[PDB]
């Protein structure tokens, strides 16, 4: 066992989500011009 | 965002019924009360709602720091404007929230003269 | 270089304040704790600092292999010498370092009886 049985609350008894990402792929698409 | 008055967090928009009037909470003069650990509540400020019980912009929406605060349909100050004696300036009742995340239901109180439960048309978990 | 005791890597030289004494860490008996992946820490050895919180030469400076090790101003063993009850033998807190190169700041802990933050006069990136 471990202390992350708190995440065994995060089974069935969990529903929520918010996020914001995709800044590195912006640089990888600014870097879509030269990769070699 | 909306400084002063706005509805970003949806603070209050609902259909209300009255106990003695059978109508939405028409122009409720508002005293906001705050639950303490010894169950008693203290007044905060003053206002007057809409016909549907809606009062906004007591303070700035985001500059107002969060806490045990309320948009209460207060029996003490509203029913004073009608000249009938109220009893519930506040009510020492328990309330529980926020086990695994916040939702949107604010305490729109039952307009009864001496007392209040909470009256609102209930909405589902929705962003 | 300096075998046993020395200050090649600048392990500890700073001015300290105390939470309950308002002074530098006078003669802190030291228990060194090591952060694990399940957040708990285990003791390493024993000592007693200077008046300014400085303890050196627990092992040989270069023969001591590197790792998750510390010169801790420990609340558990120092405040035992004063007869008051401590609580933080260690503290399960996160710490991050070494993204693009190592610098010189070692954990000189806040002398509080039950707890510790980290107390040191901060120095700039300097070789």
């Amino acid at each position: 066992d471990s202390g992350y049985e708190v995440h065994h609350q995060k089974l069935v008894f969990f529903a929520e989500d918010v996020g914001s990402n995709k800044g590195a792929i912006i640089g990888l698409m600014v870097g879509g011009v030269v990769i070699a | 965002g909306p400084t002063g008055t706005g509805e970003s967090k949806r603070p209050l928009m609902v259909k209300v019924l009255d106990a003695v009037r059978g109508s939405p909470a028409i122009n409720v003069a508002v005293h906001v009360f705050r639950k303490a650990a010894d169950d008693t509540w203290e007044p905060f400020a003053s206002g007057k709602t809409s016909e549907s019980g809606e009062l906004h912009g007591l303070t700035t929406e985001e500059e107002f720091v969060e806490g045990i605060y309320k948009v209460e349909i207060d029996t003490k100050s509203y029913w004073k404007a009608l000249g009938i004696s109220p009893f519930h300036e506040h009510a020492e009742v328990v309330f529980t929230a926020n086990d695994s995340g916040p939702r949107r239901y604010t305490i729109a109180a039952l307009l009864s003269p001496y007392s209040y439960s909470t009256t609102a048309v209930v909405t589902n978990p929705k962003e």
